[PDB]
RNA sequence: GGUUGCGGCCAUAUCUACCAGAAAGCACCGUUUCCCGUCCGAUCAACUGUAGUUAAGCUGGUAAGAGCCUGACCGAGUAGUGUAGUGGGUGACCAUACGCGAAACUCAGGUGCUGCAAUCU
RNA sequence: GAGAACAGAAAUCUCCAGUAGAACAAAAGGGUAAAAGCCCCCUUGAUUUUGAUUUUCAGUGUGAAUACAAACCAUGAAAGU
């Protein structure tokens, strides 16, 4: 029924992690393996740990939204939630990190002659007769029209279309391997 | 014909698999909520049909097993004075209103939180096994807790009255379905054609003199009543648990010792081997 | 001792097989149609075979499977032309069974020299009460050995009524 | 021809690291007994934990190579095996790794004087939350076997990272203590383990705010013994601590506002 | 969209330092207090150590020997209210609290299909809160079961839009006002046309107001005041259904009615005027008001929160005798009619000229305060429940707050965007609603200046929302044809 | 004690072969207007608890069944290998030692326990 | 495996079963089963918006890419994904 208790040493916090570190002198025989008594020598001092925790916790800022109905991706307003800090004990990182990085041999004739990269608007080309729009590849692509449609004006022609992309598809699949490679 | 070494090569599912009752794929969704946001407690609303009655639990989650925080029964509603269709539409939304009453009587709302406080409360809801079709009896037993008042996040669409072309809900069709207005239509599309399916069904009414008009005005009192009192009062336990234990024993087969059973294994072979 | 536990039948397999798609197949479906009233099923071909001269995904059979009372009637039909007699095999070891005639207009139906003649595979599935535990979603089950069927109690009860023969033992 | 992508991009490397998996092994020398503190040490790391079905020879402390053989599988940086011995009884062994390269390890015999969860007064517990964390005594800063056990609760319990926090998931908490004070010479002793859940009071000399914390053992009650460890190369400890890397006179205030400062 | 600007560098260093557990540590200086009631008393000088507020509490109701608990209040230039004690002898300002609490509402039911038009009034019964009328568009108005959000008697029989309707305090006539000509009265339990319609005024129905249940006698229905768009205001009878006279006072359109505590009724009209009625004259003007110079719209009164509920607390008793409800009426009128021992109801005018005007109009014919400070006109004005705050709706995208006792400036609910259409209050005084053109409503804490919870979820424009008298539920209605039940 | 739901461990929980199972609760079973869904009220939906049935499910019991689990010095400190001696040996590999360190094999026994809530002669 | 006329080694239909010799986008130590397999239902994707890497001659409060995150979007009754 009282709440504030001392502590011979000053117990540092870790509240990123949620930590505690009492660093004080564990007697050895209040922690004897036989001993009956040694329970509360466990409790008493834990919940005189885990008090002082809370104390902090509760010496937190916390967050108030003033959402509702389907709040997607955040608290109700009811909920009030506590603004942690970061976590300072630093533990071993499980992976090292990701620096997978090339100039792909583009890129250098993209610093030789600057040509910047565009604007990556859309799929959609405007055709001409008809008048819709008809996207560029992915379905009825502006690539295969020459394929399905149905004269020639000057062997089959058709699958040549065929094959020269071929060469260039796997012209990036070529050219995939040595920046690879390098 | 199987080979014993196949009978070694088999994994056995869980035994609550193992049993027709419990996905643990769905139940799965149901522990890894987000969780990388918050940790908020998840509270599951079980409702469960057999034939006969209605089960509808809050159950939490523990790594002992689970802990349910109140329960609600179809037998419980004649205290509250409904006497036939135990099983019906009406009775899930009868059962869906009363736990929340319940639960919030136990909540205390009315009649650890430090920094207000109030905290209105939501609960998620179980499936179980039963196939998600609209108009059925299952989102009943939603509707009532939402008109008691808790915050089960849901959508309309299984509602009946859910129209197919547009998305629109009918209010007053649903309002039949809640008093139950159907099967008092049924009772009348029944009593004048057909009374010899009429004299079989209904019986309980007929036992009664209950008739169509009467059965909406049966739910609507029984409603404020259940909001008067949902307070759960539990059976009065006749035959005490020990009076319950003996006369199971009495009909209950027990094994038999190894003493016997070498007994059983040395009256064979004086049988069985030495010439009959 | 049955006290629920009796023999009833759960459904007629209406089948027609036929090896193409087309006309012979839409006239087959419509010789279902007429027949059962209710919309057949078409079954695709499984994978290529090519001796039959067909291949694979072909919709190659139609059929249609009819229960209660409504295939009982259409039941007797057959065995009208079948006379009331099936023969040894024709059984399963479970009970189920079946059978099959030519020439469809030889019970009801009229000639209809625009939709040709075909001929049906009848087949009769068998039950007692309690077999939704097999069959139901939650809670499957398996039925007891004793609740199972035979093709002994399949013959003793097929003798009985529709006045059938057992046709060499 | 696209499911399994997002499985690979699950093992990617990544500069916000995952919650590190957690892996539990049978070993070879296995029992009942060992195999019930396995389940009750799971229901800290629910959800994402693992088991077999099967006993796996492994000698950790003589070679190591089939334990990526698993780990790499089935993408578990923390990995633990059960065995059981007449020098080294019940040993759980615990391994860290770094990129399904073996981190560190350390054995861990466990006393006769545990309880499971059956044993316990029951009560009731929330699955799948964050704990809390205790450390009673300097010899966890100080000595560098518990500095490894330190480095190794922190990380297998803690689960999620947040910045924020609801008050109503502070339900348990996790307290290890070093048997006693020591001396480097005298041996190193063994591991009070304990965890407890909580219990507010309403106490009325914090006032409004705060409450009065009156625990409850749940358990499980367990005491390690320290066997032996492998440690990490310190080249491998600078990669397993190293920081994403993701201004002067130029502050922002409130609403954005880049400004410059003059001097 | 749009983010705070992050935390800095620096600042993530500073959260990392232990800090500040409010200790109050023995708390022993010793510093007297002052008590004072906030209506007129002042009353000792006592010092006990720094301690909450339910000794406090404990300590007050002692003094007075009360077996009713208080709302404190302190450090009164800023208004701030050992809670106080660090801010730096000390008076304290001490107020009753009427101890109910109203839960804040958050989220609503489902959304209510019905009648295909506009939605254009509602109103809740005093005596419970699961029936509730509304006001439609279409030619009919709707009656709803709020517990099953379902129908209840869809109301045919005006042939024109229903405009403004009310409940009968005691909980017995629904009124009806609609766009041609007409009221009808109603039954709640059987939904018939109870008579013929109500008519002789020559233009549209605008406002309508009951005749309180403490004055009517025991053994009669309440009257009801009617105001209309042709200037005319007709008392008409329920029993006979026969008006008793017109009045030809205002000349343009009459805004708004309400019947007075002493017998009188109030009107606003569009004469940029205000006119003083007493029934017990026959219906004959006593005192006119001449404030305005851009005309009147809605009136209010101090007690109207009492006088619309008719003898019902928040749990919603219903009492048995008619002489009770001539008693408990009364009572709970005099609980808010006397506090300063003195029958002074008050009355805000609305208008616009961006101003509001604080009166007594018994007392005296000159306004106590001019409220100023909108930029487009107000709309919407109306006490608090205990009839001691009073705010103001406007079209500047604001709600104000005022005081009641000598019209200061409190605060702005800034928040909303578009134009406040009206607003509502809780039961129990801490909470306010209020509906906009924009689609969202928005619950505003009067004890914290903030807006509670946003709450959106309409799909068009809010023309009226209501606050059920248990503090329960909230109806809403808007362009949208659907109605929306909020709640806790 | 039986039962029922939600479960935990997930074979001591299975599989196979028989038999038993008051009470209650399940189940099978009664139905096709509505809500819903099928080639088909078989399934799923709704309805009824009425007309019936414990026959299957299920629950126990039985079988030197199959499998499976624990304890033991069961191998066994064995195999093996660490380390230790200007050991022996044409090689391949073998005596002394002190460190780890296993299994198959044998014996002893078995055949689901448990969490929460509610209920039945 | 036991079955059903035409119908045969192979056409479709019933029952028993395969711990799966389900096909698993992969290749695998391993496991998914009311599936990651089969079928049906509903729908964009190359969206916007600012702190890290770049490149600019109207250095262009970014002008765009690129990195990250957030809002959204799809579906599901929901948990969620």
């Amino acid at each position: 029924l009282p709440v504030t208790v001392e502590k011979p040493i000053p117990v540092v916090y870790d509240l990123g992690n949620l930590a505690a570190f009492d660093s004080n002198v564990l007697d050895k025989n209040d922690l004897d393996s036989s001993n009956a008594r040694r329970e509360e020598k466990i409790k008493s001092l834990t919940r005189d740990n885990v008090q002082l925790l809370i104390n902090q916790l509760l010496s937190l800022p916390m967050k108030t939204t003033t959402e509702s109905v389907g709040g997607t991706g955040g608290q109700s307003s009811v909920m009030t939630l506590l603004q942690l800090p970061d976590p300072t004990t630093d533990l071993p990182r499980e992976k090292p990190l990701p620096k997978a990085k090339a100039m792909t041999k583009w890129e250098k004739f993209a610093a030789k002659k600057g040509i910047k990269p565009k604007e990556r608007a859309g799929k959609m080309i405007y055709d001409e007769a008809s008048g819709e729009w008809v996207p560029k590849w992915g379905y009825k692509g502006a690539n295969k029209k020459l394929d399905d449609q149905w004269l020639v004006e000057v062997i089959d022609p058709r699958t040549l279309n065929r094959a020269e992309r071929k060469r260039l598809v796997k012209k990036n699949e070529k050219q995939q391997r040595r920046n690879m490679k390098n | 014909a199987k080979s014993s070494a196949y009978s070694s090569r088999f994994q056995t599912p869980f035994r609550r698999r193992r049993e027709g009752k419990t996905d643990y794929y769905q139940r799965k969704r149901l522990v890894t909520q987000h969780k990388a946001k918050y940790n908020t407690p998840k509270y599951r609303l079980v409702v469960r049909f057999t034939n006969k009655d209605i089960i509808c639990q809050i159950i939490s989650s523990t790594i002992t097993g689970d802990v349910v925080l109140a329960a609600a029964y179809s037998h419980e509603l004649p205290r509250y004075g409904i006497t036939h269709g135990l099983t019906n539409w009406a009775a899930a939304y009868a059962t869906g209103l009363l736990i929340a009453r319940r639960t919030l009587q136990k909540l205390g709302l009315d009649e650890e939180a430090v920094e207000d406080g109030p905290r209105p409360f939501k609960v998620f809801l179980d499936i179980g096994l039963q196939r998600t079709t609209t108009g059925a009896r299952v989102f009943g037993a939603l509707k009532g807790a939402s008109d008691g008042g808790l915050y089960v996040p849901h959508s309309e669409n299984r509602f009946p009255g859910w129209d197919f072309e547009t998305e629109e809900i009918d209010p007053e069709l649903l309002r039949s379905y809640i008093f139950g207005g159907h099967v008092s239509q049924y009772m009348e599309e029944l009593a004048d054609d057909d009374e010899e399916r009429f004299s079989e069904l209904f019986k309980g009414y007929l036992a009664d003199d209950i008739d169509a008009d009467s059965l909406e005005d049966i739910y609507t009192s029984a409603h404020e009543a259940i909001r008067a009192d949902p307070a759960f009062k539990p059976t009065e336990k006749k035959f005490t648990k020990e009076q319950y234990a003996a006369e199971s024993k009495k009909y209950r087969q027990t094994k038999l010792s190894k003493e016997e059973r070498a007994a059983r294994v040395a009256a064979k072979i004086a049988a069985l081997a030495g010439q009959q | 001792q049955n006290p629920m536990r009796d023999l009833k039948i759960e459904k007629l397999v209406l089948n027609i097989s036929v090896g193409e798609s087309g006309d012979r197949l839409t006239r087959a479906s419509k010789v279902l149609e007429q027949l059962s009233g209710q919309t057949p099923v078409q079954s695709k071909a499984r994978y290529t075979v090519r001796t039959f001269g067909i291949r694979r995904n072909e919709k190659i059979a139609v059929h249609v499977t009819v229960r209660g009372p409504k295939a009982e009637e259409i039941l007797e039909r057959g065995l009208k032309v079948k006379e009331y007699q099936l023969r040894d095999r024709n059984f399963s070891a479970t009970g189920n069974f079946g059978f099959g005639i030519d020439e469809h207009i030889d019970l009801g139906i009229k000639y209809d020299p625009s939709i040709g003649i075909f001929g049906m595979d009848f087949y009769v599935v068998m039950n007692r009460p309690g077999a939704r535990v097999t069959r139901r979603k939650r809670c499957k089950g398996t039925v007891g050995n004793s609740h199972k069927t035979t093709k002994e109690d399949t013959v003793s009860w097929f003798k009985q009524k529709y006045d059938a023969d057992v046709l060499d033992k | 021809n696209a499911r399994a992508k997002r499985a690979l991009v699950k093992r990617e490397a990544k500069l916000v690291e995952n919650v590190k998996q957690a892996l539990f092994i049978p070993g070879q020398s296995c029992n009942k007994n060992l195999h019930d503190i396995m389940v009750d040490l799971s229901a800290l790391k629910k959800p994402d934990m693992k088991r077999f079905n099967r006993k796996n020879d492994i000698h950790p402390f003589e070679d190591m190579s089939p334990l990526e053989f698993f780990s790499e599988k089935n993408d578990c940086s923390l990995m633990v095996l059960m065995t059981s011995s007449k020098k080294r009884k019940n040993n759980m062994t615990f391994i860290r790794t770094f990129g399904y390269k073996i981190y560190d390890m350390i054995e861990l015999m466990v006393a006769d004087n545990f309880k499971l969860l059956s044993d316990f007064k029951k009560l009731t517990f929330t699955v799948g939350l964050k704990p809390m964390f205790t450390f009673q005594g300097a010899a966890f800063d100080t000595h560098p076997v518990y500095k490894q056990i330190k480095s190794l609760f922190l990380d297998f319990f803690r689960g999620e990272s947040t910045d924020l926090q609801d008050v109503a998931g502070l339900q348990h908490v996790i307290s290890m203590t070093i048997q006693g004070d020591f001396q480097d010479g005298e041996p190193l002793p063994n591991v009070l383990f304990r965890v407890y859940k909580l219990k507010s009071y309403k106490s009325d000399q914090g006032g409004k705010r705060l409450p009065r914390i009156e625990l409850v053992e749940i358990g499980p009650r367990l005491d390690f013994k320290i066997g032996r460890i492998h440690t990490p190369s310190p080249d491998m400890v600078t990669e397993a601590h190293k920081k994403p890397k993701q201004k002067k006179n130029v502050e922002l205030d409130i609403m954005g506002d880049k400004l410059g400062r003059i001097h | 969209s749009t983010l705070i600007p992050p935390p800095s560098k620096k600042q993530k260093k500073e959260a990392q330092l232990p800090r500040e557990v409010a200790i109050i540590p023995k708390d022993l200086p010793n510093v007297s207090i002052k008590f004072q009631a906030l209506d007129t008393g002042d009353n000792a000088l006592r010092v006990p150590g720094a301690i909450s507020e339910k000794q406090l509490e404990e300590l007050l109701n002692q003094l007075n020997g009360t077996s009713v608990p208080y709302t404190f209040s302190c450090t009164i230039k800023a208004s701030d209210p050992y809670s106080s004690l660090i801010k730096p002898q000390i008076t304290l300002l001490y107020t009753p609290r009427a101890v109910f609490k109203v839960k804040p509402v958050t989220r609503s039911s489902s959304a209510i299909a019905g009648h295909g038009s506009t939605i254009l009034c509602s109103a809740f019964a005093p005596h419970t809160s699961s029936r509730m009328v509304t006001g439609a568009g279409d030619n009919t108005a709707r009656i709803w079961d709020c517990d099953t959000q379902t129908p209840m008697h869809t109301l045919k029989g005006h042939y024109n839009w229903v405009l403004c309707v009310s409940w009968s305090p005691d909980g017995e006539v629904i009124a009806t006002g609609s766009m041609d000509n007409t009221i009808r009265l109603w039954d709640p339990k059987s939904g018939q046309c109870l008579g013929d319609a109500l008519r002789g005024h020559s233009k549209w129905i605008t406002s309508l107001s009951w005749e309180p249940i403490h004055l009517v006698k025991p053994g009669s229905k309440p009257r009801l005041a009617s105001s209309s768009k042709d200037g005319t205001i007709k008392i008409w009878d329920t029993v006979s259904r026969v008006c008793q006279y017109t009045m030809s006072g205002h000349t343009n359109s009459v805004s708004c009615v309400k019947w007075g505590g002493q017998g009188l009724l109030y009107s606003g009209s569009h004469d940029r005027t205000v006119r003083v009625w007493d029934i017990n004259s026959q219906g004959r003007c006593i005192n006119i008001l001449k404030s305005h110079a851009h005309w009147v719209n809605h009136l209010s009164l101090s007690t109207d929160y009492a006088l619309r509920i008719g003898a019902f607390d928040h749990t919603g008793k219903k009492p048995s005798t008619p002489e009770e409800a001539q008693k408990k009426a009364l009572e709970n009128y005099e609980k808010i009619c006397k506090k300063n021992g003195n029958s002074e109801e008050m009355m805000v005018t609305a208008s616009d000229d961006y101003t509001m005007f604080l009166w007594n109009p018994l007392k005296s014919t000159k306004p106590i305060a001019r409220m100023t400070g909108h930029q487009k006109l107000v709309n919407h004005v109306a006490f608090s429940p205990d009839g001691r705050y009073i705010v103001s709706a406007s079209f500047d995208n604001s709600i104000k707050l005022w005081d009641g006792r000598d019209g200061k400036f409190i605060s702005t609910f800034r928040g909303h965007v578009a134009s406040v259409y009206q607003v509502a209050w809780s039961s129990d005084c801490r909470l306010l609603v209020s509906c906009s053109k924009d689609t969202t409503l928005k619950v505003w804490d009067v004890r914290t200046r903030k807006l509670s919870v946003d709450l959106p979820g309409h799909k068009d424009e809010v023309y009226t929302v209501d606050w059920s008298v248990d503090g329960k539920r909230v109806c809403s209605g808007g362009k949208d044809k659907m109605v929306r039940l909020w709640t806790h």
